């Protein structure tokens, strides 16, 4: 069974190395969530600093790819940084060649096409990561596009990734079946962040301090990540229920 | 390293055979039978297709019979895709000879270069051979009408009549039986069909499972016409010879 | 336009005796009408009882002397510390010079 | 080097090629054959830059001899001329082009007809009743235009050539030390061993 | 199985066993630590003395990158050197284009991406080292630790090799009992002690201590070796604490 | 490019891919060569598992390398074409630079060199071909017959055979060829050649091919016609 | 030392099977059903948009792709493989045809190029075959309307009508019953919607069904006027609404 | 399979060790080195009586002052001889002098280990390189496909070599004349060859400072076989 | 076991078997000793003949006037690594007019050996080297191991039975380290050390090889009649 070691088909038409790369996705034991406001796209990921010897500021799975694009990674950090550096390089080059900022969905497709190649060419292993790209695209508005080791990508109303992904998904599914719209009908990104953290707490059934979360926000013409204090501020407002 | 996953496509068995060539030949033996018969006054190419659905498009089609130039055609047995790679090579190689010498390529020289390519895949590069056998039907002004076959090994030989694909043992016996040198084209056409009729693996041999082509002396004298039969003409030549 | 060559003047002189040989040269280095140095030696001991001067363009001269001195070093390494015959040295230098046949060392060599 | 002539008659091709080889001030040689046999019934004469002409002629000769062995068959003069043209047309856009003009005189055994091809160093080919390269044409074409007839015998062709060589010896400033003449017919190539 | 015979193969768990086998060679190595201090970082390492035939002071294991970065590693020494040589090329090329000497986080990712790249192909072996490195950039001090997987984070303190667990626990003490900051000269002594404490596990042979430091106040933001007097001071402080 | 070492040593000190290349030769249709006193003859078995062949256009089993040297082979037909092509190119190249056609020994040494190169090059298998190379050195009337084999070793032979049932006919020639007394006439040498094939060849039919090389590029192949006249004659000489 | 895989990962087994092509075809068999029908005045290709999550916006993932203004493709099997094949198919239509002849390639010629790319993945060093079968529907001035199927081997065949993936056996039987050589395009759209209902388990409406035609020229879709001989694309994706319009008279 | 350039647990290269087995299967070759010259002798071993024995070339000239005897896969030696000749002729061109026999050998031996994933396998042939130079006089070298070369007063290689070498160990002294060495090589060959030694299935050569490297004609060797058989009848 | 197929594979314990197998070829190699004072550095190497008719494999190679090494194991690999070292010494001389530090020769050798142990289709060097050299910071001795591990020592020995010499030198440390200004006394100590690694056969004229480099001594090799003085 050497069809299990490289990206060639099994007799039942399967790529086991692609399947096993998906299992590496959950190896960090982190859950991430993404929703769209009217004006913004919010990404939230669990932040776990097990070791006290770690400098907690250097522990992040959210990346500022471009001025406008943010990317959160579910999977081991070396593959995460590999993917991040590439997408940064690809978004900069796109700008230089074509004279406008790389759209979220185009970078997602590009990174997915790169992922696809590793599933077809044998000497390249797939990366054990799922890439969730977020921006407020100038043509398409608030955008979530997500990439997997299979080289699959699609746009999302909202999405979740990690071990507890299914619980977070059905939680969000139920809100939208109810609220009956594409997005979180909210003015400020601050209240869409609050929504995101809330529905994460409900689905996971666990409580978050300011150092248990990582938050990224995409608005018109800048994507930024919140400090411990900007989250702490946001958690404190969630207390008023 | 990567050595672990290498089949070594270009090695000898302890008996001095090429594993991959033998297995490619095994592959071709399950392909629709193609027959070439060379008459005094022309050549016939008859190819039997695989089981075909009613929805499959009958007329605008040619999976088995391909034109190389105005004076040369091939019947294919094996992977259609592998054959088309080798065909476009041969078509170019024919056009290169024409541009260089301002003369149509002699049939053997074209057959040799294609055979020499196939040979290359068996000796170097660590790639699988082409799972294709060809019957070359062509005319040139040195040897007149010529029939050749090439197989995945890179071997090629000349023939008065030959089959490739399925049931070639059966077909080669039937041809060896009813073939004679003086035989004219219309006799050779009839023999080709009679042979497929007896070696086919379904009961009815209808027009829709046949590709047919003739290279005739028939034209404005001294020049050679190359005819790939329309399905109506295969229906006519099947009724004419009373197989339907 | 960049001229890769120059002329540092100087003059050299080799005379062969019966059981000795002299290789002499002035120690003046010039460009145009200026003196660069009043003592800049251009006659060198390359080892194996061999003396060498490459007079003309000092940069090409020093490059060649340096290459030949290295040639002596590797002759020892590759041929079990064998002494390099003056005739063998001469032939080696021909191949050094002709190695740059289409971009010559602008020097007059005497060993 | 200097003068090379060709004339196709009834059923042969006659190539005349100057014998002189001049290196600046001195005539180094007075018996040079500016010709290679490409196949038993195909002859090429050449003139142009020193070294390139022999190098090009011998290179063509080897290629045609290789083809003969491989196919056990002699290429038609048309095919050889087409091949040679392509080699020159190839070389004209080279880093250093071949500086060689050629006459290809062949007897096409399959068509029982003699053929003369004039190809310059650019790869400019023409089939001609009679041809020359360089300055040879300017003197002889007036004589050949007049006296030439498609149905001449070989000895008639040689006589018309004798006239051509005489006019050249009269009006050419350069002494080309006479010509070596060769005939290409159904029986192959032979040399008229004086003129 | 078969999953562990080729580098860059995912096991059905989702692991690269060859990277995990690389880690075993790291754990098998001598102890090495980094202590991040107020305005700098300190690197110390355990050098086993096979024989009194080792010239003391003369088999240096800590390596400088550029002028301002220290690197120390545990496991396969050649692999560590090869990674530093790459780090030096990366830092030279960064300086050449951008004039400023390479920031430590920027430098960490250069090694991160390079080491990660040796887990991508079956035609290369992962790095048989964990690397503790860092120094002083324009944003203050950074300590980093990098593993054969290409995984790296910023640390308050870090340890690897045989004595990684004792060191790890001894670092944890300092983080708690000095929350506001540890001084450069303090960290030098503390580093000497922790190497001595973690020599418990390589009890077999006795060893030579080696410290380096990169402090904005004490070394001007340059990586220098702790030699002669201040070394002997920290050796003495350490002899006292294993009593 | 494919790098793999396909020809490598085995613990017993054998190179199996070379030895297996010889097995392919063993299977090849029989080929024999016999030195006359002023000629060489190449005989070749041609299998009759198939008739309905066209023999005007089927590759002939003796190839001209130049006008004065020929090459027959036993083994893989496709492999032989590559060796023949290279040898024909090298022959023209030799004429172009040395201004003399190849000696049979030189042309042999070249083909042998190609065969050897494929026994210690990455990503190639050896040639499944042994060759008989026969002819006359230029302006020389002493005949030449050489043998090459997939390993790349080559040597001169008074007479030699290769391919299937070659051990049978090598035993025949060993018994029927006096070195002190080579076949003086052309007919004599041609006869001994056919006789050795008839130990192995089944019928006299279109089963045998003979090519005869005389000095000064004098190469001609016999048609069934003229071989039948030996087959007829030797049959009627079995009446003891 | 990066790519050492310079040898075929697809070889002949003793039985003469090419393992990896067979396995790629197995991967297509598991794929969601797609189909195509030739009418006399058009071609229709259609497939089911099976969503991974209800949170996915399945208009973003397009399974029916424009290759040229007069050629469309659909697939069954591995979506990512299809995506990169559409990208190479669009580019090869330019590089090796339009940039030479100033016009878009005819259907069978472009199909020939796609097939060639897929054949090379079947033989070239260090790659597996493509895990898709495409249905390519297109029109060109000198061949009229045509429909082709391309398999992992690089083999292609022209069809009057066919289907591929999960319920292809079922659907190919359905199409045989209902196909005649006198279908007007509207009739073939209707038949395609019937054939696709059989194989579609869940919701069946304009939002779960992707359907494109190669029909009449669409001046309204061209983007400019002023050149009388550029009349615009024959390829048109039907809107969510346009599909539901026909699901009335179903 | 396994790497072509891999070590056995013993710490030896598999492919080198396996090539050494191929050389043991090869025809015998002997060299004796004397102050009057070096002698090279080989068993020809014609595989059939029909093959013309003098077409077997297992002793070969490199320069006028260097000769070569081979044993093993002799086709593998084509390129080793070619390199050696090129090296010798090249050195003369660069230095206008004869190239030392040791320097020649070292050059040939540099080829030997340039193999693996440069050629695909090591050479299946050992060489006896024998010559004269002014600095070190008459020399015999044994060049293995391991890249190692040893200098020998006398050495045997091939199938007959284990016995032949113990036989040379006995009879070699530092005061052997050339004629003695010629006879001694004929003696030890006849002793180890399967078939019976005559002037057609064995061949001699020497290198003298004076007349350089010469391969002996069949007539010259035949008379040394007579001289050998006569000699051994006595006592 | 399964993990000794090539150098690119780690064992589950985390070892490189191909490197350990390369290390093995050294211990099969004939013994060689290195030792140095503050003024001189000496190599003594026991040379191995093939048989009674063969020469004694030369085990000491000169790299520059101020540097050279002794080998144990595959001699062709010693040739490659010595030849690489000669070029680096030569490069430092030509470009920087600078005699190459013995400590830097170590680093370059280490980094060259390492490359062969990390990538596919390579093989570790099958030789260990002892590098002596008098440079700008006095006498130096280096032990090179084909894992890439290079160590600066006062003395050492490598090859067959080298453990004998290595313990003698470990004992005699303070005796030989202060043989400054005496070349012969520093060699004698080396010839005594190498004798701890003999059995049955012992040092003859043409089986013993001594090299010395130091303050006023160009790296030079002593063989044959010029070592009789030390037996
Ligand atoms: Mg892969
Ligand atoms: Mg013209």
């Amino acid at each position: 069974g050497y069809d299990r070691h490289i990206t060639i088909f099994s007799p039942e038409g399967r790529l086991y190395q692609v399947e096993y790369a998906f299992k590496a996705t959950n190896q960090t034991n982190i859950n991430s969530l993404a929703v769209r406001g009217k004006d913004c796209t919010v990404v939230i990921s669990q932040k776990k600093v097990p070791d006290k010897l770690l400098d907690p500021t250097t522990v992040s799975y959210i990346f500022c790819i471009s001025r406008t694009i943010g990317m959160v990674v579910n999977g081991p950090i070396p593959d995460a940084r590999n993917a991040a550096l590439r997408a940064k390089a690809e978004a900069a080059e796109f700008r230089y060649k074509y004279g406008y900022d790389m759209p979220c969905d185009v970078l997602a497709k590009r990174m997915a096409n790169l992922s696809q190649i590793y599933t077809q060419r044998a000497y390249m292993r797939p990366l054990g990561v799922i890439l969730t790209f977020v921006s407020v695209d100038e043509e398409l508005g608030p955008s979530i596009y997500k990439t997997d080791p299979a080289g699959y990508y699609v746009g999302y109303k909202a999405t979740a990734t990690g071990p507890k992904q299914q619980e977070i998904t059905t939680n969000l599914e139920n809100h939208f079946k109810k609220s009956k719209i594409d997005h979180i009908n909210e003015e400020s990104w601050e209240k869409v962040v609050e929504f995101a953290i809330t529905h994460m707490i409900d689905a996971l059934g666990t409580e978050f301090s300011k150092n248990d979360l990582e938050v990224g926000v995409a608005t018109k013409d800048k994507f930024f990540t919140l400090s411990a204090e900007n989250i702490e501020e946001r958690l404190v407002a969630i207390a008023e229920q | 390293g990567s050595r672990r996953y290498d089949s070594r496509t270009t090695i000898f068995s302890p008996e001095g055979r090429l594993y991959q060539v033998e297995y490619a030949l095994e592959s071709i033996s399950h392909a629709g039978t193609a027959i070439g018969i060379m008459a005094s006054d022309g050549i016939v190419l008859a190819a039997e297709r695989k089981v075909t659905s009613t929805l499959l498009e009958q007329d605008t089609s040619t999976e088995k019979l391909y034109k190389l130039n105005d004076k040369i055609a091939v019947a294919v047995a094996g992977l259609t895709a592998d054959a088309e790679i080798l065909i476009n090579t041969a078509r170019i190689h024919a056009q290169n000879y024409l541009k260089t010498y301002n003369e149509d390529i002699p049939v053997e020289i074209l057959v040799r270069r294609l055979s020499d390519i196939k040979q290359g895949y068996t000796q170097h590069g660590g790639l699988r051979p082409f799972g294709v056998s060809f019957i070359y039907a062509g005319y040139d002004d040195r040897y007149g009408y010529q029939l050749y076959t090439s197989n995945p090994s890179g071997n090629y030989t000349g023939w008065k009549a030959i089959s490739v694909g399925a049931n070639t043992s059966a077909a080669q016996t039937l041809l060896q039986m009813d073939y004679k040198d003086d035989m004219k084209v219309d006799d050779a056409i009839e023999l080709a069909l009679k042979t497929l009729s007896k070696t086919t693996d379904s009961s009815a041999l209808t027009y829709d499972r046949l590709e047919f082509a003739t290279i005739r002396k028939g034209a404005n004298d001294g020049e050679v016409y190359q005819k790939i039969f329309k399905p109506q003409e295969i229906k006519d030549i099947l009724v004419k010879t009373g197989i339907t | 336009q960049f001229n890769p060559y120059g002329d540092n003047g100087g003059t050299i002189l080799g005379i062969a005796g019966e059981d000795f040989a002299v290789l002499a040269g002035d120690t003046r280095n010039i460009t145009d009408y200026s003196i660069n140095s009043r003592y800049e030696p251009k006659v060198f001991d390359c080892g194996d009882n061999i003396v060498m001067s490459a007079n003309g363009f000092a940069a090409d001269g020093d490059a060649l002397v340096k290459r030949f001195k290295n040639s002596v070093k590797w002759y020892h390494f590759d041929h079990n510390d064998k002494k390099l015959s003056i005739n063998s040295a001469a032939r080696n230098i021909q191949h050094l010079l002709y190695g740059k046949r289409f971009f010559p060392y602008y020097v007059h060599t005497i060993i | 080097m200097d003068i090379i002539l060709g004339i196709r008659v009834q059923d042969s091709v006659i190539l005349a090629s100057s014998k002189a080889v001049t290196r600046g001030i001195s005539v180094l040689k007075d018996s040079d054959d500016k010709t290679r046999q490409l196949s038993p019934h195909t002859l090429m004469s050449f003139a142009g830059e020193a070294g390139d002409t022999v190098q090009f002629a011998e290179y063509i000769q080897a290629n045609i001899q290789l083809y003969s062995i491989r196919e056990d068959y002699e290429l038609s003069p048309q095919a050889v001329s087409s091949f040679v043209r392509q080699e020159l047309a190839k070389s004209i856009r080279s880093r250093r082009p071949y500086q060689v003009n050629v006459l290809i005189g062949g007897y096409d055994k399959k068509k029982n007809k003699p053929e003369l091809y004039q190809i310059d160093y650019l790869g400019t080919k023409v089939e001609l009743p009679y041809g020359a390269h360089g300055y040879s044409g300017f003197y002889t074409f007036s004589l050949l235009d007049h006296h030439y007839r498609p149905d001449m015998t070989t000895e008639e062709g040689l006589d018309l050539l004798k006239l051509c060589v005489q006019e050249l010896e009269k009006r050419m400033p350069m002494d080309f030390k006479g010509v070596i003449v060769k005939i290409v017919d159904k029986d192959g190539i032979r040399q008229v061993d004086d003129f | 199985t078969g999953y562990d015979l080729s580098n860059s193969v995912f096991s059905p768990d989702g692991r690269n066993f060859q990277v995990e086998y690389a880690v075993k060679a790291v754990e098998n190595g001598t102890t090495s630590i980094g202590i991040k201090c107020n305005d700098g970082v300190v690197f110390a390492v355990e050098k086993l003395i096979t024989s009194k035939l080792l010239v003391p002071q003369k088999n240096v294991k800590i390596q400088v990158v550029d002028r301002h970065i220290g690197c120390v590693y545990s496991g396969l020494i050649p692999d560590g050197r090869h990674l530093v040589n790459r780090g030096r090329e990366e830092a030279a090329s960064f300086k050449k284009l951008y004039k400023t000497p390479i920031p430590i986080p920027a430098f960490a990712d250069r090694l991160g991406q390079y080491v990660q790249a040796h887990t991508l192909y079956n035609s290369v072996r992962p790095f048989g080292v964990s690397t503790i490195f860092g120094g002083v950039d324009k944003n203050g001090a950074h300590l980093y630790m990098l593993e054969p997987s290409g995984s790296y984070w910023g640390y308050k303190g870090a340890a690897t090799g045989k004595g990684r667990q004792s060191a790890k626990a001894e670092l944890e003490k300092l983080v708690d009992h000095h929350p506001e900051g540890l001084s450069a000269r303090e960290a030098v002594k503390q580093a000497a002690k922790i190497i001595y404490l973690a020599h418990e596990d390589n009890k077999e042979k006795d060893f030579e201590l080696e410290i380096s430091w990169c402090s904005l106040s004490e070394t001007n933001g340059l990586h220098k070796f702790v030699k002669g007097d201040l070394l002997q001071e920290a050796i003495d402080f350490a002899q006292k604490e294993i009593n | 490019g494919y790098d793999r070492a396909l020809s490598i040593f085995s613990p017993d000190g054998h190179i199996f891919q070379v030895e297996y290349a010889l097995e392919a030769v063993k299977r090849g249709t029989c080929a024999v060569g016999v030195k006359g006193k002023n000629c060489v003859v190449l005989g070749c078995e041609r299998r009759s598992t198939l008739k309905l062949q066209d023999t005007r256009i089927t590759p002939s089993k003796v190839s001209k390398i130049d006008s004065h040297v020929v090459l027959s082979f036993s083994g893989l037909n496709a492999d032989s074409r590559i060796l023949i092509e290279k040898a024909r190119v090298e022959a023209q190249s030799h004429r172009l630079t040395l201004e003399d056609p190849v000696t049979v020994e030189y042309l042999t040494r070249y083909v042998a060199g190609v065969q050897q190169r494929y026994t210690q090059s990455g990503g190639v298998r050896p040639f499944g071909v042994s060759t008989l190379i026969a002819g006359f050195d230029p302006r020389d009337d002493e005949p030449k017959l050489y043998q090459t084999e997939p390993s790349g070793i080559y040597s001169s032979w008074s007479a030699q055979t290769i391919g299937r049932n070659s051990k049978t006919v090598r035993e025949f020639l060993e018994k029927n060829y006096d070195r002190k007394e080579p076949p003086a006439t052309v007919e004599e040498c041609v006869k001994l050649t056919v006789r050795s094939l008839l130990e192995v060849v089944q019928t006299g039919a279109k089963n045998i091919e003979i090519t005869v090389v005389k000095p000064d590029s004098d190469i001609v192949a016999l048609s069934s016609e003229e071989i039948n006249q030996y087959v007829t004659q030797i049959e009627q000489e079995k009446q003891e | 030392m990066t790519d050492r895989y310079s040898f075929s990962l697809t070889t002949f087994s003793p039985s003469g099977k090419l393992g990896q092509i067979d396995y790629a075809l197995t991967a297509v068999k598991q794929g969601v059903t797609s189909l195509g029908i030739k009418a006399t005045n058009g071609v229709v290709i259609a497939t089911e948009k099976k969503s991974s999550s209800p949170l996915a916006m399945s208009e973003t993932l397009s399974k029916v792709s424009l290759l040229t203004p007069d050629i469309g493709a659909v697939y069954s099997g591995m979506g990512p493989d299809y995506r990169v094949l559409v990208d190479k198919s669009r580019k090869v239509a330019h590089t090796s045809y339009k940039r030479i002849y100033g016009e878009y390639p005819p259907t069978k010629l472009l199909v020939s190029e796609v097939a060639k790319i897929m054949q090379e993945a079947t033989q070239s060093g260090g790659v597996r075959p493509f895990g898709v079968s495409l249905l390519i529907a297109g029109h060109d001035e000198f061949n009229g309307f045509s429909l082709y199927q391309v398999d992992p081997s690089g083999s292609y065949f022209p069809w009057k009508a066919t289907a591929i993936g999960k319920g292809s056996v079922a659907a190919k039987t359905f199409l045989e019953k209902r196909w005649n050589d006198e279908l007007e395009l509207e009739d073939a759209i209707h038949i395609a919607l019937l054939t696709l209902k059989e194989s579609v388990e869940g919701e069946f409406n304009g939002d779960t069904i992707e359907l494109a035609i190669i029909g009449d020229e669409n001046p309204d879709l061209l983007g400019y006027t002023g050149i009388p001989t550029d009349k615009g694309p024959r390829f048109r994706k039907l809107t969510s609404q346009e599909i539901n319009d026909r699901l009335e008279a179903l | 399979d396994r790497g072509v350039s891999t070590f056995s647990p013993e710490g030896r290269l598999f492919q080198v060790e396996y090539s050494l087995e191929a050389i043991k299967l090869g025809s015998t070759a002997i060299g004796i080195a004397t102050k009057e010259g070096v002698v090279l002798g080989v068993e020809k071993r014609a595989t059939s009586p029909l093959l013309e024995s003098d077409s077997i070339e297992k002793i070969v000239e490199i320069d006028r002052h260097i000769g070569c005897a081979m044993s093993g896969l002799t086709a593998d030696a084509r390129s080793m001889i070619e390199h050696a000749r090129t090296a010798a002729v090249t050195h003369n061109l660069y230095y206008d002098e004869d190239i030392n026999v040791e320097s020649l050998t070292q050059s040939v031996c540099d080829l030997a280990l340039r193999f693996g994933e440069l050629m695909s396998r090591p050479f299946g042939v050992a060489l006896l390189i024998a010559g004269h130079d002014a600095d070190d006089g008459y020399q015999l070298f044994h060049a293995e496909p391991s890249g190692t070369f040893y200098r020998y007063n006398a050495k045997a290689i091939g199938s007959g070599s284990e016995g032949a070498q113990a036989e040379l160990l006995n009879e070699w002294h530092s005061s052997l004349t050339l004629k003695e060495a010629e006879l001694l090589v004929l003696k030890i060959l006849k002793q180890v060859m399967e078939e019976k030694l005559d002037e057609n299935n064995a061949q001699l050569s020497c290198i003298t400072k004076q007349d350089g490297f010469k391969i002996y004609d069949n007539e010259k060797t035949a008379e040394l076989i007579k001289e050998l058989k006569e000699k051994e009848a006595a006592e | 076991n399964n993990y000794d197929g090539d150098t690119v594979t780690f064992s589950p314990t985390g070892r490189l078997f191909q490197v350990e197998y390369a290390l093995e070829a050294i211990k099969q190699g004939s013994v060689t000793v290195g030792l140095r004072s503050n003024t001189h550095a000496v190599l003594v190497a026991l040379k191995r003949n093939a048989d009674e008719l063969s020469s004694y494999q030369k085990k000491i190679i000169k790299c520059d006037e101020h540097m050279g090494l002794s080998l144990a194991g595959l001699a062709p690999d010693a040739r490659v690594l010595s030849n690489y070292l000669r070029q680096q010494c030569n490069y430092s001389s030509l470009v920087f007019n600078r005699k190459l530090a013995v400590e830097r020769a170590g680093h370059l050798l280490c980094d060259k050996a390492q490359k062969n142990t990390q990538s596919y289709g390579g093989r570790p060097y099958g030789v260990g080297l002892l590098i002596i050299g008098y440079d700008k910071s006095g006498a130096h001795l280096l032990e090179f191991q084909p894992s890439g591990n290079v160590t600066e020592l006062y003395g050492t020995a490598i090859g067959a039975r080298s453990q004998g010499a290595k313990t003698y030198l470990e004992r005699t440390l303070d005796t030989f380290i202060k043989i400054d200004g005496n070349p012969d006394e520093l060699i004698k100590a080396g010839v005594e050390a190498i004798s701890q690694s003999l059995r049955d056969e012992s040092l003859t004229v043409d089986n013993l090889s001594i090299a010395i480099v130091g303050k006023d001594t160009p790296f030079t090799i002593y063989d044959g009649e010029a070592v009789a003085k030390y037996i």
